[PDB]
């Protein structure tokens, strides 16, 4: 009966920035939560009330707020903080949670490096036809791929997968696959995926000519 | 104070409900001259007998028109009548299937929980405090 | 000491039910709130519940009113959940945390994994995914491969079996019509690739299968 | 006593075969232990409702419940 | 609380901390259990006094303290 809305959905930042993440009830509340969970653990409560830290939580994280308006604040990022974080309201039946904050790590930026892949020929004895794009290696995490065969968008058949954050080197990489039947697929030469990131005033272009060698 | 949970000593802001269930109540009524009904019977005098011969019976209202009454065997007769001067600022009380004509703004007047008559939820009441007394507060109840 | 022990991950087909236990020690049962709390893969939570086990109170989120039904043994300590006509976004992780006085959920279950699935055991089609003909500029040089069509999940993809680490992207895999697919490049400098051999290696345990394809250069028509 | 909640907070029905014995209950904050000293009856009708503040190294003063760890509200009849 | 007399009777001098609970003192005529269910307060000035009568199979009426054993009075105080 009161949603939560929490406030970047994402959020980029290196150790030692003052990150900030607010949670938005529909009604007045008092209590919240804020939960912090890792990519393969249980979530944990870090806040409670409003303001009250857990036992053993640093004392680098922060709550306040009050009359709607809570407030996550983490004073000076650790590489250990790097998580999702999560209100909660539990002042009224359905306890609600928020749609949760998903900070990571941050780097220079990187253009990605893009390789295309025409369908193996033993994937073509099977009357369809995958193309792949690989993106690899690249930041900021935001991008898009636009895949046209001989001139024309396509969009549907299209899937797009990404690794998590690289706990390395701080990147990102995707894979894109446009999947047509393979009676499509031959009807055509030209494939192109082309790839718009800020690291770049125009999208990179790999494209091939089925036909050709 | 601090003997109640409080930082500062000193008065504090208290507020009490209960939920009002009437258990039974009286309702006035407001009698129109017009909407009066006058029952009247009409026998002929013949000295039939009886110890199934009834005179026959009609109702009306001042806002009804001539009546045309019939008189098995002997015809209709017709008539029309008057209320002619009975007072309705008054008002009936009602406590119960006992009724009593009272003056207004007596009965406006009375200090107990009331309703407007056009209602039936029953719930509503107004001026509950008058069948209700709250005792001196304490800190917490 | 606060502990609560869920039950282990489960399948299972649609319109199936299962029956997730929750087995709290270190305290008082009776005396807290047990709470359930779906996450789908990629989702935030959602909360589904919040039984009294002193006076068996529940609540529901109106969203899995009809879909759960929590109860709890005394004696036992343990909280239960049915889930039931379960559908493919069902197909999450389901944890149990007990609360402390207010709506906070102060300790959490390990949380089972609940699997909605039709699909039967297919071992995946592995394809070698050569640079385009002719090949490409460049220093470095980047293989593919791609696994399509399997379940369950999951599947282990090496290069080189595994002696070929570095350099190497296995993208999540993603659902098409019921059946997983995934990918994997790996870049090597240009003078490794094609004079050694590089050979993408699928394990699939589910049906005891193990493919190795080679990566060929493409040649032409 | 069923242990529910007002508003957030820890709620007590309080019945009478409960009258004069220490009533406790967990929450996340450590265990809370709420003293009732009330006309406290039967269970029915006419009950009232209000809270037990919390009270740390506090003597009481014109009370007649509170807890020492965590502010509970508390529900009991007066039916005898 | 403490057991005193009056008038060769028993007689309970109770305290604020013993609200709710179920008194108990021996007796050479056995374990007597009287049961205090008062406005009870701290022990001050403001005292009250009166008699908790015996009580066998008869369900209690009118009365908010009653003893199973033997009558016995009873003295508190109604600050708090």
């Amino acid at each position: 009966a009161i949603v939560a809305t929490q406030s970047p959905a994402i959020m980029s930042a290196s150790p030692g920035e003052k990150v900030t993440i607010s949670c938005s009830a529909s009604s007045s509340v008092s209590y919240m939560y804020w939960y912090q969970q890792k990519p393969g653990s249980s979530p944990k409560p870090w806040i409670y009330r409003t303001s009250n830290l857990a036992s053993g939580v640093p004392t680098r994280f922060s709550g306040s707020g009050s009359g709607t308006s809570y407030s996550f604040t983490i004073s000076s990022m650790e590489a250990e903080d790097a998580a999702t974080y999560y209100c909660q309201q539990y002042h009224n039946y359905p306890r609600t949670f928020g749609g949760g904050t998903k900070a990571k790590s941050a780097r220079a930026d990187a253009a990605p490096t893009v390789s295309i892949f025409p369908p193996s020929s033993e994937q073509l004895t099977s009357g369809g036809a995958s193309v792949v794009c690989f993106l690899n290696n690249f930041y900021p995490k935001d991008i898009n791929v636009k895949w046209k065969i001989d001139g024309s968008e396509r969009q549907n058949g299209v899937l797009n997968s990404w690794t998590d954050q690289d706990s390395k080197d701080s990147t990102y990489s995707m894979s894109s696959t446009l999947t047509l039947t393979k009676d499509e697929y031959e009807r055509h030469n030209s494939y192109t995926c082309e790839a718009t990131h800020k690291t770049s005033t125009s999208p990179i272009v790999k494209s091939f000519n089925r036909n050709e060698c | 104070g601090w003997g109640n949970g409080c930082g500062l000593f000193g008065k504090g802001g208290i507020v009490t409900c209960a939920m009002f269930r009437c258990k039974k109540n009286m309702e006035g009524k407001v009698v129109q001259p017009e909407n009066l009904e006058y029952t009247i019977v009409i026998t002929p005098h013949s000295g039939e007998e009886h110890a199934g011969k009834h005179g026959k019976e009609i109702k009306i209202t001042p806002q009804s028109s001539i009546t045309e009454a019939e008189l098995t065997g002997y015809g209709t007769v017709t008539m029309e009548c008057s209320p002619r001067t009975l007072d309705f600022e008054m008002v009936l009380l009602q406590m119960e299937n006992k009724a009593w004509l009272v003056h207004r703004q007596w009965f406006l007047d009375l200090p107990l929980p009331w309703l407007p008559g056009a209602d039936t939820q029953g719930s509503n009441w107004i001026q509950k405090e008058t069948l209700v007394t709250f005792k001196n507060p304490h800190a917490k109840k | 000491a606060a502990q609560l022990q869920e039950s282990g991950p489960e399948l299972v087909k649609p319109g199936a039910s299962v029956k997730i236990s929750c087995k709290a020690s270190g305290y008082t049962f009776t005396d807290y709130f047990i709470n359930w709390v779906r996450q789908s893969h990629g989702k935030s939570l959602e909360w589904i519940g919040d039984f009294y086990p002193n006076n068996r109170g529940p609540t529901y989120n109106q969203k899995f009113e009809g879909k759960a039904t929590l109860t709890v043994d005394k004696s036992s300590s343990t909280a239960y959940m049915e889930l039931r006509s379960l559908t493919s976004d069902d197909s999450a992780v389901y944890y149990c945390a007990r609360g402390l006085w207010d709506a906070w959920l102060s300790y959490w279950g390990q949380g089972t994994l609940v699997t909605v699935s039709a699909a039967k055991t297919t071992a995946p089609s592995v394809y070698p995914l050569a640079p385009v003909c002719g090949g490409t500029t460049g220093s470095s040089v980047t293989l593919g491969c791609l696994v399509k069509g399997y379940f369950p999940e999951p599947v282990t993809l090496t290069w080189n079996s595994g002696s070929l680490s570095s350099g190497v992207h296995t993208f999540p895999a993603l659902l098409q019509s019921g059946l997983y697919t995934l990918s994997s490049s790996v870049t090597v400098t240009s003078n490794t690739w094609p004079s050694q051999t590089i050979t993408c290696n699928v394990a699939h345990p589910a049906s005891s299968t193990k493919v190795d394809k080679k990566i060929e250069p493409r040649v032409p028509i | 006593f069923h242990l529910t909640t007002r508003n957030g907070e820890p709620h007590m029905i309080v019945s009478r075969q409960e009258k004069g014995k220490s009533l406790l209950f967990k929450t996340e904050d450590g265990v809370n232990m709420c003293t009732l000293m009330a006309d406290l009856g039967e269970l029915c009708e006419d009950t009232i409702t209000y809270k037990c503040p919390l009270l740390r190294q506090n003597e009481p003063e014109d009370i007649d419940c509170w807890c020492n760890s965590t502010s509970t509200w508390v529900t009991y009849g007066t039916c005898t």
